[PDB]
């Protein structure tokens, strides 16, 4: 019916990254305050280039 | 697949069937090509192509050895941000692949084990080249795993407020606030440590918080 | 509604009757480290003080717990032994 | 003199570079003829250069070079069922694979590493040929040829210092084989150095046990027999005499626990000595303590052995580790599944002391979870102090969902279909959901089958379970037994111990009947029910609705949730009316399935499966008719088609059933006869006793990569369902089922396959002893 | 079709099988399961017509020549074991020197029987079973054991007269150390590549050859296990070590005047300068002692279980594990005559004594030969 030249297709992907989450830090008053980037969760947050997701592409 | 052939016409079938998109037979050429010829000029290139032609067919443990000989074979090379990018990226697409979230359902809770080790190579891409054809691209990455990883440890730590265990509320949110300075499960994670306190009578200790939450509120 | 069965829930990190009778006011929190080693909770932001804090609940018979939290100063020498029975 | 360039031809995969490192004079070096030679084995040294010919035109050099590097490929011709990967890990370690260079000088080498891998098996008769063969521009295809003759197996031992135990006894003690008789028949006998080492401690413990506390083995000699087969040992021990445990002397550091040690040491002084059971109370001591929270007891028991009085006595040395070791755990394998659901599993709390028999019972736990392949763990104790231990919950999941069994009727008669499918706690979400239903041109029908299982805290179980079967057994219309039958079942789960588990509900039935067979007992359901139906013509309708208690109970002392090996299973299940129902009956049931392992490295297993019930009315009435018990087919009796166990009823001579079926579907109306006739069809009874009697056994083809998926049981499946209260009056032309030797008894055995839609268990079965009335299906296609 | 994978190896039977001297037997009498299939270090002894056959199960006999009837017969497997009247489990070869029937066992009580009725002229423990036949000689019960000691037991009662330590192998590395005597020395083998002479007077190293290297990293053969029997020429040993080292050496000192080490050998004498023995192949060679080199061989017999090769008839009698016997030439390893005497195959070696030819066969035991 629908399919008319034997896909192995019409499946699942992805998106989630380029959906990035922001984050909402400390605000808590002095005396209070928690080493709260003591993981590794604390990245260089660097733009250099290229596009984002499924438009940045190579051969 | 192909036999002891010109490395370029193996390429050039390659480079047809990576840009007809059949990297079913172009892996057929660039393995092929790699098995005769790995030492050609185009040869490491090929396996950039080969970690190309992986991903695009879903080959995440052979485009995951394949990076790692890039690391190897190449440890000085202008294309190692790729592979930085996509040792992260192949622990993108590791890390979960089900078809739930069609129907909405989170996966963020699922277990982040290449999302930690993405959580590495995007990190890794990001500080080894923060410059980089991929560090647009591998930031938007890290912004959106730094919640994916709470939300994760948020999930964990909701269970022991269900299970009433105050004693393992507190010090996992205290691992999510030590871990997590600004994620979203960490900030709804702010009244949760408060509760426990209060559980445990350390209802002063829980108005410090609370006075956190105050002031975290917004 | 209450029922009779209901199996145990139980936490621990907490001190025996032996482990306060180790430490007194004035030792460090190094002094009741070789007595009473680590807690599995200290302040979040405050001083050195070390929670050491029973939690137990058999099920609808009430609840159970010992919430002994050890207020070490910034030096860390003990100011507080702050021994909680249940409610 | 000076080289002023390098004619370096042939290359293969060793760049120019990297042998003019290797070479010692390099564009501009001062060259003389040892530098000619020096440059030979140098380039030699490569270990990639079959022939290395430096020369110079005048001074400037040329070398002639013939290339060692990629071994093309390697063929294994012949090999045996030995495994050539394992024979190409010889060929790993020997510095050659694909990819890699082959000197031609090291084939019998490498060769005698591949005889002497049969000689670490144990087998000598055999001769190896690694063919070098030549491949273009300088490969080589290593073609392997592989001529094992024999091995050798064990024979007889030789047992001298032994005073006390026969020898040939111990070779039944050990594992160390030497018959396969044909009027004993059992398994084979091969050798293996690592199975005389451990049965050399078998013995230690043998004498162990017993007291032998100045026992020892003093070597033992295999012999080399001049056959390359004949494994005859000289085992040289040094026995001893008996001693006797007569003193036990806990000490150390017993972390005020020393009482609960005594407990462990409740002996007697001048029993004789066993070690082995010494060895299990010092781990007594570390499940004393570990549960304690002490993970890291030091034990160091010492036996004192007094030779005086040829006694034992038994210092022990005590160090416990730290109570509050518990910070937290790891949970990993739950890449798909839910995280909550792996951290309801466990009763071992984060940031307490260690309940060590807790991290047990929560890894039963994911062992009765069912939807795992591995309960593995990592139990790291986080260093820097003696109060972090991180768990780390490595578990593996096995597959999830299940589709049923269906067959024919579809797209030759319209669109008609039996359908089935499960979700397997749907994706391990929480939700367990087991859908099935079958919409035909002979009936319709759906069920829906959902459960939150630890819906709260205390495992309530979320039990709603819907039916709607629209049944008609449509021939053409409301002639043949129309039936709309639906209603709902909600249940919930009740913990009553970790193992012992409540059930109850409560059940809407709801039927729509008409036109039903003339069979008597069919009416004497309805005479029991009051009514007075037609013994003729098919005309009957009736609409009942039952409102029914439900209840059971279950008790869960079974290893895996999905392949299981010991332990037993209870399932209380029954089912109660209460007034407002239509009909006031009962009916109970019970299964049992007991997992015994016979022989417990757990490849034979005893699986007693058993099936239980009786259910009559109540005030007058009967139990109905479709709650009579059948089997066949599947269920518990493999060898029948479905419905083939239990009574079976009697057509009465009507004439129309509303509709006569012309010729078909004939039950002595108009078109068939005018007499009672008896349909063989299993009608069931008010009682049910049908055993299955399987075995497990492994197989010796099949690679355990997925062996352990499958499941293969031979079978006896037997039993018989009766009705205690079936008639011999009215069937006296007729069997009277009140006997309960009505035995239908088959046998055959099961083929399970785990695919990833789960077990496909297969069955061949014939029946032989089988009570008549049976429709026999040989070969089965179960789920 | 498991069964119907494994190959085996190739023999050569019997080629050129000739009768040209008649082949018969002295008797044919089978003492019967004794020797067996089984492998065994237990060999008969044969002298004055008092043939001392014997059965590893027990019974030990000494028989009349010409018909085989028993002169005597008792058995040693009376108490033994651990349910008394096991078998008697013996290790080492009949030795009879004087009114005493030795046999070591297996389980290594070795024995003296009075070789007019079989009672035990004495019975002694020793450590472990005899890797050789007893070496009874100069009172001296010389036995290497299976633990690489040399035991020296007294020939009267069995009074122990040192147990030295010797070549040890690893596992039970096979191949018969026979412990001789010469020039005073106790000369013996060795399962480890040496040979060795040591003090036949207390049991002193008088020296150990290196005589190279044995199974274990260089893995020699577990068909064909050598015989590391000493057979020394006055002032010349001629042995095997457990590689198949043929070696011309010194008595004295061992220093070596010129060796074989070309592989495993079966079975050997050295006759004069015409070193007759059973090669790596099964086969028949005739080496010299000036040099290992081949006078003359025969390859007719390949990998057909050959016994020891003797001269007797005037011809090279070599019976074998196939129940045949093989007259091979004294010359270049032509057949002279072939008899299939036996169909249990003998495993023994032929004592070509007393005017016979006396071997103990598997199952088909005593048949005694000539021509």
């Amino acid at each position: 019916c629908s399919s008319d030249s034997r896909y192995k297709r019409q499946v699942s992907g992805d998106e989630a990254y380029l959906e990035a989450a922001p984050l909402a830090e400390l605000h808590a008053p002095a005396g209070m305050i928690l080493p709260v980037t003591s993981g590794d969760y604390a990245i260089p947050v660097t733009n250099g280039s290229g596009a984002v997701g499924k438009a940045l592409d190579i051969r | 697949e192909v036999p002891d052939n010109p490395p370029n016409e193996i390429y050039a079938t390659a480079q047809q069937k990576l840009q007809d998109g059949n990297w079913r037979q172009a892996i057929t050429q660039l393995e092929a090509l790699d098995n005769r010829y790995p030492f050609g000029p185009y040869s490491q290139q090929v396996q950039l192509d080969l970690i190309y032609a992986y991903y695009k067919n879903a080959d995440l443990p052979l485009a995951q050895a394949a990076i790692d000989r890039f690391i190897r074979l190449n440890p000085t090379h202008p294309n190692i941000d790729y592979v930085m990018y996509m040792r992260g990226l192949t622990n993108m697409a590791l890390d979960d692949s089900a078809l739930q979230g069609f129907f909405g359902v989170d996966r963020s809770d699922r277990d982040p084990q290449h999302a930690r080790a993405a959580f590495s190579d995007f990190s890794k891409l990001v500080r080894g080249y923060p410059n980089s054809q991929y560090t647009t691209d591998a930031t938007k990455r890290l912004v959106f795993l730094k919640d994916r990883l709470a939300k994760y440890e948020y999930s964990v730590a909701e269970y022991y407020t269900e299970r009433g265990a105050w004693v393992a509320v507190v010090n996992r949110v205290e691992g999510m606030l030590r871990d997590y300075p600004d994620t979203q499960a960490t900030r709804d994670a702010l009244p949760l440590m408060e509760n426990a306190y209060r559980q445990m009578q350390m209802n002063a200790q829980a108005e410090k918080v609370a006075k956190i939450i105050a002031a975290n509120s917004s | 509604e209450r029922v009779v069965y209901r199996p145990d829930i139980n936490q621990g990190n907490y001190l025996t009757a032996n482990d306060v009778s180790k430490i007194r006011v004035g030792m460090t929190q190094q002094q009741v480290a070789y007595a009473l080693g680590t807690p599995l909770m200290s302040d979040p932001f405050g001083t050195n003080t070390w929670f050491y804090v029973f939690r137990q609940q058999p099920g609808h018979e009430g609840v159970t717990q010992q919430t002994l939290t050890l207020t070490f100063n910034s030096s860390g020498v003990l100011t507080n032994i702050d021994n909680k029975p249940a409610l | 003199f000076v080289v002023k360039d390098i004619h370096f031809e042939g290359l293969q995969r060793v760049a120019v570079g990297a042998a003019l490192l290797s070479m010692p004079v390099r564009t501009g070096d001062t060259v003389n003829d040892e530098d000619i030679s020096n440059t030979i084995r140098a380039l030699f040294a490569t270990g990639n250069f079959e022939d290395v010919r430096v020369l110079r035109d005048g001074d400037t050099l040329l070398v002639q070079v013939k290339e060692r590097p990629t071994i093309a490929s390697i063929t294994f011709s012949g090999n045996k069922s030995v495994k050539d990967d394992m024979l190409k890990q010889n060929l790993e370690a020997s510095g050659v694979r694909v990819g890699e260079s082959l000197d031609r000088t090291t084939i019998a080498d490498i060769e005698k590493g591949l005889e002497d891998f049969y000689y670490s098996v144990g087998k000598y008769s055999a001769s190896v040929k690694a063919v070098v063969t030549p491949l273009p521009r300088n490969r080589v295809d290593l073609k392997l040829v592989f001529q094992e003759g024999v091995s050798a197996e064990i024979q007889q031992i030789n047992i001298v210092g032994n005073h006390a135990f026969t020898t040939d006894e111990l070779i039944s003690h050990f594992q160390l084989r030497d018959e396969v008789p044909w009027w004993n028949v059992v398994g084979d006998r091969k050798y293996q150095k690592q199975k005389l080492a451990g049965d050399l401690e078998t013995l230690r413990s043998y004498y162990l046990d017993r007291g032998y506390a100045r026992f020892n083995i003093d070597s033992t000699q295999v012999s080399l027999t001049p056959d390359k087969k004949g494994i005859y040992v000289t085992v040289n021990i040094t026995e001893g005499d008996q001693y006797k445990l007569s003193g036990v002397e806990v000490s150390g550091n017993l972390a005020g626990h020393s009482a609960e040690i005594e407990q462990l040491t409740k002996i007697e002084p001048g029993e004789l000595y066993n070690g082995t059971k010494v060895t299990k109370m010092e781990d007594d001591i570390k499940k004393l303590l570990g549960r304690y929270g002490y993970a890291y007891p030091r034990v160091q028991s010492m036996p004192e052995i007094n030779d005086a009085d040829k006694t034992v006595k038994l210092r022990v040395n005590v160090d416990a580790g730290n109570r509050f070791y518990v910070r937290k755990i790891r949970f990993e394998g739950n890449d798909t599944s839910k995280d909550a659901v792996l951290r309801r599993e466990m009763r071992q709390m984060e940031g307490a002391w260690l309940g060590s028999d807790l991290v047990d019972q929560g890894k039963e736990r994911l062992n009765r979870l069912g939807f795992f392949e591995t309960v593995d763990t990592d139990t790291q104790r986080v260093p820097g102090s003696p109060d972090q231990v991180d768990v780390v919950y490595k578990v593996k999941e096995r597959n999830t969902g299940s589709f049923n069994f269906g067959i024919g009727y579809g797209t030759e008669s319209g669109v008609s279909f039996q359908a089935g499918v499960q979700q397997d706690n749907w994706l391990g979400t929480g939700y367990a959901v087991g859908i099935n239903g079958t919409k035909n041109d002979y009936q319709t029908y759906a069920e829906l089958s959902v459960t939150n299982p630890y819906f709260t805290v205390d495992g309530v179980s979320l039990g709603g379970r819907l039916f709607y079967n629209d049944f008609q057994a449509d021939d053409a219309d409301l002639s043949d037994y129309t039936n709309k039958s639906y209603g709902t079942d909600v249940t919930l789960g009740f913990p009553i111990n970790e193992y012992n588990s409540l059930r109850a509900g409560l059940g809407y039935v709801h039927n729509s009947l008409s036109n039903m067979q003339p069979q008597v007992a069919m009416w004497r359901y309805l005479y029991s029910m009051g009514e007075h139906p037609s013994t003729s013509d098919q005309d009957n309708s009736f609409k009942t609705d039952d409102f029914t208690f439900n209840y059971g109970w279950t008790y869960n002392k079974l290893d895996r949730g999905y392949f299981p090996t010991d332990g037993s299973r209870v399932n209380l299940t029954g089912k109660v009316t209460i007034p407002g129902s239509d009909n006031e009956y009962y009916k109970v049931t019970l299964d049992t399935a007991t997992y015994v392992p016979i022989d417990d490295d757990h490849k034979w297993v005893v699986l007693g499966r058993t099936r239980w019930g009786y259910g009559d009315g109540l005030g007058g009435k009967e139990m109905p008719f479709y709650e009579n018990f059948y089997a066949g087919g599947s269920s518990t009796v493999r060898g029948f088609q479905s419905n083939t166990i239990g009574p079976k009823a009697v057509y009465f001579p009507h004439q129309a059933s509303n509709y006569d079926p012309d010729y078909d579907y004939e039950c002595a109306t108009q078109d068939g006869a005018k007499d009672l006739c008896k349909s063989d069809d299993a009608v069931g009874g008010n009682a049910m006793a049908v055993a299955s009697l399987e075995f497990i056994t492994p197989t010796p083809f099949i690679s355990d990569k997925y062996a352990n998926s499958v499941r293969t049981s031979f079978f006896w499946d037997m039993g018989t369902v009766w009705d205690t209260n079936w008639d011999s009056s009215q069937y006296s032309g007729y069997p009277d089922y009140s006997d309960p030797s009505n035995i239908r008894m088959s046998a055959g055995i099961a083929l399970q396959w785990m695919s990833p839609l789960g077990p496909l268990v297969f069955s061949y079965a014939q029946p032989f002893k089988k009570y008549d009335g049976d429709k026999a299906e040989q070969f089965q296609f179960n789920i | 079709l498991f069964n119907s994978e494994e190959d085996v190896v190739k023999m050569s039977p019997l080629p050129t099988v000739e009768n040209q001297f008649t082949p018969t037997t002295a008797w044919s009498t089978s003492v019967g399961s004794g020797i067996g299939n089984f492998y065994s270090n237990l060999h008969p002894a044969l002298a004055d017509n008092v043939v001392y056959a014997a059965d590893r199960a027990g019974l030990v006999k000494a028989l009349n020549a010409d018909d085989g009837k028993e002169i005597w017969s008792v058995s040693l497997a009376e108490k033994d074991g651990w349910f008394s009247k096991e078998p008697a489990l013996l290790s080492g070869g009949v030795t009879v020197s004087g009114g005493h029937v030795y046999i070591g066992s297996e389980k290594a009580q070795v024995y003296a029987l009075n070789t007019s009725d079989g009672t035990v002229a004495w019975q002694t423990k020793v450590a472990g079973e005899a890797l050789s036949r007893p070496v009874v000689s100069d009172g001296l019960v010389l036995i290497h054991t299976s633990n690489g000691q040399l035991q020296a037991l007294n020939e009267a009662d069995g009074a122990v007269k040192w147990t030295v330590n010797l070549d040890m192998p690893s596992l039970s590395l096979r191949g018969e150390s026979a412990p001789t005597t010469a020039f005073g020395a106790a000369v013996v083998g060795g399962d480890n590549g040496r040979v060795s002479a040591v003090l036949m007077e207390q049991g002193q190293m008088i020296w150990q050859q290196r005589i190279s290297q044995a199974t274990g990293s260089t893995e020699i053969d577990r068909l064909s296990d050598v015989d590391t029997t000493p057979v020394v020429v006055n002032g010349v040993v001629f042995a095997l070590a457990y590689n198949g080292n043929l070696t011309a050496l010194d008595l004295r000192s061992g220093q070596i005047m010129w060796k074989r080490e070309l592989g495993s050998v079966n079975d050997f004498i050295v006759d004069g300068n015409r070193i007759y023995l059973v090669d790596q192949n099964d086969r028949v060679m005739a080496l010299t002692i000036d040099g290992g080199v081949t006078l003359w061989t025969q390859s007719d017999l390949l990998h057909r279980l050959l016994t020891s090769p003797v001269l007797y008839n005037g011809n090279l009698v070599v019976g074998d594990s196939e129940g045949y016997l093989h007259w091979i030439n004294v010359e270049d390893g032509r057949f002279v005559a072939q008899q299939k005497v036996d169909s249990s195959g003998f495993q023994t070696e032929p004592v070509a004594a007393d005017g016979k030819l006396l071997i103990q066969a598997k199952d088909g035991t005593v048949y005694s030969i000539t021509r």
